[PDB]
């Protein structure tokens, strides 16, 4: 929805429409998990969530960034050094629910 | 469906809406060999699942399909197959919702007056007065002269034809007199007439039993037994103006006037004496607890009798019981409203639910023997009877559940489906109750 914490909230509820674009640099860890301790008026129970949306967004960089040096590491290790009745129901009786009267 | 007949149809290109005529009394006139449940079902769910104004986009078809089959009816003038389904179309769009057809009646009333010996004709007659007995009462301010002759030539029916069509005509005679006329003086008149009868035939055969005049007279023994039984089923003159004196309990006088013709030595007068007494029944339920009518069902049902007419009347009585009771608890309780401040609290009464449960008790093992006769029709209205007690629960389910196996392998299919299926539903609510009885 709105705010500067609007992600952690979809990452906390949804987290399907949070996209691979939102993820990665949105939301600066140290400073957003920062701001939501002091935040005024905070529930428990909302800040319950708000762990665990942000721990949600902490794995899926964890997840990026291990896909992306993995396909780094495949890269570096090329070079180039030139030198009929088969299966049928028995009878109508599987699939042929009578008529009522 | 919806958008395939019920659309509003402008009054052009009227060759669509005559072939769309022509098509639903094609598919009704089709479908009356098994039954019209589907069809009501279907219109209710369209009529009910618009109930905001909207346009009211099928109200407006519905009505035009109506008037347009009156219209059509009339230019008729003189193919019976369509004239006989035309009527028959009308007392269903009558049945679904009785306003559509209250300013047509007076064009319906010809109909009625005079007809020919020819079966078709029967049906004509049968389904208009249905019709009739559904929308009379519902008339904005009716005219008197109309409602006279209506009585009038109602009873110059009842007074020349057969079974079913008496049957279906006391029925509207009786309605049409309890909900707007009051001249009930005339019936009980006609109800004097038949008793007196049929008493001077009981007194002079009971020190006669082998004269022959009663052979001769016989007719008029038969439709007054018939007659009468039919008059204390649909319209209850046990009262306090019928009489117009102190009550001389007729109820009682009928029941034990019936009961003595039971025992008689043909068969044609058992077995109308049997309908008096069922149709009696449906009116007064608790005369099924007297002795004498108990001894004479377990006796009729069971000891190996000759005849297979009064066994399938006895079944009957009970089906048409059954029926009855339910359509006429369903749509009493429909309007509750109405009498709701004027009942009790304290008292929540059984014995007026509660007995259509105890009745059964009485006969139901006697009806479960009689699924081994060698005959058919005695076999599937057995069948009939099960399958309309089990279905409002009034019994234990789980006692005749093995007869209800041995009939799923009789030749007929429709039996054997309609058990099976009655299994199926008796297994899917209850897990263990089959593995018990196999």
């Amino acid at each position: 929805k709105r705010g500067p914490l609007a992600k952690i909230w979809l990452a906390a509820h949804w987290d399907k429409k949070l996209t691979k674009a939102h993820v990665f640099e949105c939301n600066l860890e140290s400073s957003v998990e920062s701001i939501i301790s002091p935040k005024v008026k905070m529930a428990l129970r909302t800040s319950g969530h708000l762990l665990l949306g942000v721990v949600r967004i902490y794995h899926r960089k964890a997840k990026y960034l291990l896909a992306d040096c993995n396909e780094a590491f495949i890269k570096i290790k090329m070079a180039f050094r030139p030198g009929i009745l088969q299966e049928n129901d028995f009878g109508d009786f599987g699939m042929d629910d009578r008529e009522i009267m | 469906f919806q958008k395939l007949w019920f659309t509003p149809t402008p009054h052009n290109d009227k060759e669509a809406m005559t072939r769309k005529i022509l098509n639903i009394t094609d598919v009704v006139a089709a479908c009356r060999d098994t039954g019209y449940d589907w069809f009501e079902q279907l219109l209710q769910n369209l009529l009910k699942s618009e109930e905001d104004s909207s346009y009211k986009p099928v109200k407006k078809a519905c009505t035009q399909l109506v008037d347009n089959l009156v219209e059509h009816i009339l230019k008729y003038e003189e193919n019976s197959g369509r004239l006989v389904a035309c009527i028959t179309t009308l007392f269903l769009f009558s049945k679904i919702r009785p306003q559509l057809m209250v300013k047509h009646a007076m064009t319906m009333q010809p109909y009625l007056t005079t007809k020919c010996s020819t079966q078709n004709d029967f049906m004509v007659i049968c389904n208009v007065a249905k019709i009739l007995e559904l929308v009379v009462p519902l008339m904005e301010h009716p005219s008197e002269t109309f409602l006279a002759t209506i009585e009038e030539d109602l009873m110059k029916l009842i007074i020349k034809y057969g079974m079913t069509v008496v049957q279906h005509c006391v029925s509207c005679l009786g309605a049409v007199v309890n909900k707007v006329t009051q001249n009930f003086k005339f019936v009980w008149a006609c109800f004097n007439r038949y008793y007196g009868a049929i008493s001077k035939l009981k007194s002079q055969h009971q020190e006669d039993p082998n004269n022959t005049s009663l052979l001769t007279n016989k007719p008029a023994l038969l439709r007054s037994l018939f007659t009468v039984g039919a008059l204390c089923r649909h319209f209850d003159f046990d009262l306090e103006d019928f009489k117009g004196n102190s009550k001389v309990n007729i109820k009682d006088k009928v029941l034990e006037l019936l009961m003595y013709f039971t025992k008689h030595s043909d068969e044609e007068v058992q077995t109308k004496a049997i309908i008096g007494l069922g149709f009696a029944f449906i009116q007064h339920p608790s005369l099924m607890f007297e002795q004498e009518v108990k001894n004479l069902y377990n006796n009729i049902l069971s000891d190996k009798n000759s005849s297979v007419n009064l066994k399938i009347q006895v079944l009957k009585n009970l089906q048409t019981y059954l029926q009855e009771e339910d359509t006429r608890m369903q749509q009493a309780d429909r309007d509750w409203k109405k009498v709701a401040k004027q009942e009790d609290l304290k008292e929540m009464g059984d014995v007026s639910s509660g007995m259509s449960s105890s009745i059964m008790q009485l006969y139901l093992k006697q009806v479960l023997e009689a699924f081994f006769h060698t005959q058919s029709s005695v076999r599937h209205f057995a069948l009939n009877v099960i399958a309309l007690t089990l279905n409002q629960g009034l019994i234990h389910p789980v006692q005749c559940v093995p007869y209800l196996i041995a009939m799923g392998t009789d030749p007929e299919p429709a039996m054997r489906n309609k058990a099976d299926q009655q299994l199926v539903e008796i297994d899917k609510k209850y897990a263990g109750f089959i593995h018990m009885k196999a």
